[PDB]
């Protein structure tokens, strides 16, 4: 058994991440993605 | 690369087709001055202190002397309605001037042109974009480079050989835990470190981190290979 | 990069608690509900506004436990876990010469009730049905956005902003800044130690310069002067008597009858109503004014942060090498690093 | 040298044009490896 309801939470930011950086280490793509996105301005 | 481009501006068919919101700036635009106009209209049934809001009522059933001090507070009502609208476009008009004014910055520079800023041109680094017109707007269809399937790489700033401190031309110096390359920033691209790849300043001493490795001459190998072509006649050249 | 979102109750500032006025404003019709949707529809803008400025980054980036970065000293740009509010040490220097009138927070009657309330305007304005709303990001969330564009920066240049976070050497990262200023990256290798020390310099100086002046933080505060200024001019306007016999209504219902009574508050509320009618134009003109100055900021945001930028003076002055943005109350400062 | 710099047209176009040597980093090692010829012919005069 399961409904739906009004629930408030506090608002996440985004998702969590620690960059791997080191005084020696580099990442470099191997590959790229070509991507489309519109803009909207009246 | 075309495949990429093809199947990216196929999902804006969808983007567009699939959800009603997606062009929520512009209806918004459509929507205030709908409302507003809307307002106005009912603003009419007001009656600011007369009688009647309805002005021949007023003028049915009253004589000049009385009937004026009736108009009257619909005349500064309705007149107050409309200097409250007329201020409103004013402020509403000179905010779509600043987005008719980015809209042609957007024109000049991502459509006539290659932009360097950062996300100005939308997400990634900026190829090249193409306008698409809708009721009372503009829509640019943006498209970027984005790279993928990074990899870790150990690095160094220089490379060290006769002494010497060796940099990158163009690109970055990496391994891959064995040997060592230029490759340019980018992307993935790896190359033996050679006197072209490179550009040199001052001994090994100055510079933080920098790293022992071999740096080919690509005329070192073709001058020895010149070398075993001058001996060979040497050696032939005893015999006459 | 925003500024306080107010909102108005216009039966309460215009006539609260008495239904003799509230079936004259209705004479008026939608002159009410149309300045409640105005004052609404720039309190919906301010967050607007913080999450273009503040919001650029997809994912929160957290800097590495060692903090060594070739010898570069972020220590008081960065945050520290020892505060309730994790800010950094300028940050919260920031934080302290802006000075809020009214935060917009929860007050429980308990400081209305008594002295205070003879003593406090704010709670003389919250009385006549003006009040200061809240802003939907918290001064912790957006320091933990100025975080994670900061640990970005550091630890990755502008390869955040165009796709994943991809790592490079603090060093080798500022060399490519070089190239891109044009001057060749073995002028950083042979002088890195000097120029971190003259970095690390720099940064001191805007410890002591912000510990040592309030007025070069006038354009925030000239923000919450402007805001405290109009609702304090709005709510002496109830003085004023427009013409009518007073200017308070219990004394105009207690000392009348309804056929005369009504021809006093007439000019009250037509004196009042005028009186929001002008607060909330200049709100609106106010608004357009911030945003004209919060898209500037995501722009700063975008190509000063998360890029290095050609455009002459725009990125500080100089020749820009990177920036690094922090917080203020209703606003953003830009340590722009430039060569 | 001829790293450093490019070549176009002829001296009398430009303007304020100055004279000086431009240096050939092939050439001393290309002298290095005619000093390499000369002495093995100098020595190959005895066998
Ligand atoms: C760079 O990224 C590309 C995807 O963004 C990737 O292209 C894709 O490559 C895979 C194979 O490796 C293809 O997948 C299909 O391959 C065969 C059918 O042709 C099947 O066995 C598989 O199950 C699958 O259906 C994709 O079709 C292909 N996509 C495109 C648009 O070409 C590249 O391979 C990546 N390049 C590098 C160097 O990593
Ligand atoms: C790092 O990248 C290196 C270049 O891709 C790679 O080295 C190369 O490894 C292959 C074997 O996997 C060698 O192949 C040679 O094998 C024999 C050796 O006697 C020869 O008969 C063949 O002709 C062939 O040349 C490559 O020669 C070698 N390249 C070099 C310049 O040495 C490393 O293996 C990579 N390391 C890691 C950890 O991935
Ligand atoms: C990178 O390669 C360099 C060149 O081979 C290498 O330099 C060599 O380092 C050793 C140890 O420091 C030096 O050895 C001398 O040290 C002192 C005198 O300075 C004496 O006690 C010793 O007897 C000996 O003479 C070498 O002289 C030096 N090579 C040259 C040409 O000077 C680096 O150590 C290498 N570094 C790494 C991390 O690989
Ligand atoms: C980055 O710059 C920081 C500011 O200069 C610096 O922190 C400062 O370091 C000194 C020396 O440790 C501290 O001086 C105090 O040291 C201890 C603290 O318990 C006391 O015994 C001393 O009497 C003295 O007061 C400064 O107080 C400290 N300042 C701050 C704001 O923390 C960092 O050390 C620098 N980072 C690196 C890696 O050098
Ligand atoms: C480029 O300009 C730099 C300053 O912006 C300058 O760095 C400074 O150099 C002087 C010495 O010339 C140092 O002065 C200190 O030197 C020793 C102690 O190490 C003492 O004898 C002196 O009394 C004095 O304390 C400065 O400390 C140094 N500043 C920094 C931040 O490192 C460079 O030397 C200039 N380089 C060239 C080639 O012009
Ligand atoms: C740069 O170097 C050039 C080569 O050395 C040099 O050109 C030479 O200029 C002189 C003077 O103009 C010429 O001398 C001749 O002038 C007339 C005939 O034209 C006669 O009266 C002279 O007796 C003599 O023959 C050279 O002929 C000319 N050489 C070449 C190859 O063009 C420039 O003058 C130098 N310029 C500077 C500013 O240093
Ligand atoms: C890049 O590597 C880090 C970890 O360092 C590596 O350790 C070895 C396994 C080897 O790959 C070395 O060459 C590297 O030095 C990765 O970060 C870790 O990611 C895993 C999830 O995949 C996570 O569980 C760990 O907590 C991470 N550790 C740290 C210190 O962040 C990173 O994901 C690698 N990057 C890419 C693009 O693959
Ligand atoms: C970076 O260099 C410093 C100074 O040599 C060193 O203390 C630190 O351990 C290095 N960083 C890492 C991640 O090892
Ligand atoms: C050796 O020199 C003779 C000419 O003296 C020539 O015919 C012959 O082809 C040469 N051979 C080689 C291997 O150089
Ligand atoms: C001359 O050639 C012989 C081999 O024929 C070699 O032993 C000798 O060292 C050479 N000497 C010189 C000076 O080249």
């Amino acid at each position: 058994v399961a409904s739906q309801s009004i629930i408030a939470y506090t608002m996440s930011l985004g998702a969590e991440n620690s960059v791997a950086y080191s005084n020696n280490s580099i990442a470099i793509p191997t590959n790229f993605t070509i991507s489309v996105t519109t803009e909207i301005l009246p | 690369i075309a495949n990429q481009f093809n199947s990216a501006i196929g999902k804006i068919q969808d983007s567009l087709s699939s959800t009603a919101s997606a062009l929520g700036k512009l209806q918004d635009v459509v929507n205030h001055n709908a409302q507003a106009l809307n307002t106005l209209v009912k603003q009419l049934s007001s009656k600011f202190g007369a009688i009647s809001s309805v002005l021949n009522d007023i003028l049915s059933r009253l004589d000049k002397v009385e009937a004026e001090v009736q108009i009257d507070r619909l005349i500064t009502g309705r007149l107050q309605s409309l200097q409250t609208y007329v201020t409103q476009q004013l402020i509403r008009a000179a905010e779509i001037r600043a987005s008719a004014n980015l809209a042609a910055t957007k024109m000049s520079e991502c459509v006539l042109g290659q932009s360097k800023r950062v996300d100005f041109c939308g997400k990634g680094y900026h190829l090249m974009s193409f306008p698409q017109s809708a009721p009372h707007g503009v829509v640019f269809l943006h498209v970027t480079y984005v790279p993928a399937q990074e990899k870790n790489f150990t690095t160094a700033p220089a490379i060290c050989h006769d002494g010497k401190a060796h940099f990158p031309r163009e690109g970055v110096f990496v391994s891959n835990g064995t040997h060592w390359f230029v490759t340019q920033r980018n992307f993935y691209e790896p190359q033996i470190i050679t006197t072209d790849n490179t550009f040199v300043s001052g001994n090994c001493d100055v510079v933080i981190g920098i790293v022992n490795n071999t740096v080919y001459d690509p005329l070192q190998p073709e001058l020895d290979s010149f070398k075993e072509e001058l001996d060979k006649y040497f050696k032939n050249h005893t015999s006459p | 990069v925003s500024m306080t979102k107010t909102s108005v109750d216009c039966t309460m500032y215009i006539c609260g608690d008495s239904t003799e006025c509230s079936n004259l404003l209705l004479q008026y019709g939608s002159f009410c509900t149309q300045l409640k949707r105005a004052l609404t529809g720039i309190a919906v803008e301010q967050d607007k506004n913080t999450q273009e400025v503040f919001a650029q980054v997809k994912q929160i980036y957290k800097t590495p436990p060692i903090k060594y970065f070739g010898g570069f000293n972020f220590s008081q740009i960065l945050p520290d876990p020892s505060k309730p509010s994790k800010r950094s040490f300028i940050e919260d220097l920031l934080f302290n010469k802006v000075t809020l009138a009214d935060a917009g927070f929860i007050k429980q009657y308990g400081d209305c009730l008594g002295d205070i309330a003879a003593r406090d305007l704010i709670c003389a304005q919250k009385f006549n049905g003006l009040t200061v709303l809240p802003p939907l990001l918290t001064d912790e969330m957006i320091a933990q956005y100025t975080s994670a564009l900061l640990a970005g920066t550091i630890t990755s240049g502008w390869t955040f902003g165009a796709g994943a976070a991809l790592q490079i050497p603090f060093a080798m990262q500022m060399a490519y800044r070089f190239n891109g200023i044009g001057v060749t990256q073995n002028v950083l290798y042979e002088n890195q130690k000097l120029i971190a020390n003259q970095f690390n310099s720099a940064i001191g100086k805007i410890q002591d310069s912000l510990s040592s002046t309030a007025s070069a933080l006038g354009k925030l505060q000239d923000v919450v002067n402007h805001n405290a200024q109009a609702l304090n001019t709005l709510v002496k306007q109830l003085s004023s008597k427009f013409g009518a016999i007073s200017s308070v209504l219990n004394d105009i219902l207690s000392r009348l009858d309804k056929v005369e009574a009504e021809v006093q508050i007439d000019r009250l509320i037509t004196g009042r109503l005028q009186s929001l009618q002008t607060y909330v134009t200049q709100q609106l003109i106010r608004a357009a004014e911030i945003r004209a100055s919060a898209n500037l900021a995501a722009t700063k945001m975008s190509e000063c942060v998360l890029g290095q930028s050609k455009r002459v003076d725009f990125c500080g002055k100089g020749y820009h090498l990177m920036s690094f943005p922090q917080s203020a109350p209703h606003g953003v400062v830009f340590l722009h690093v430039t060569y």
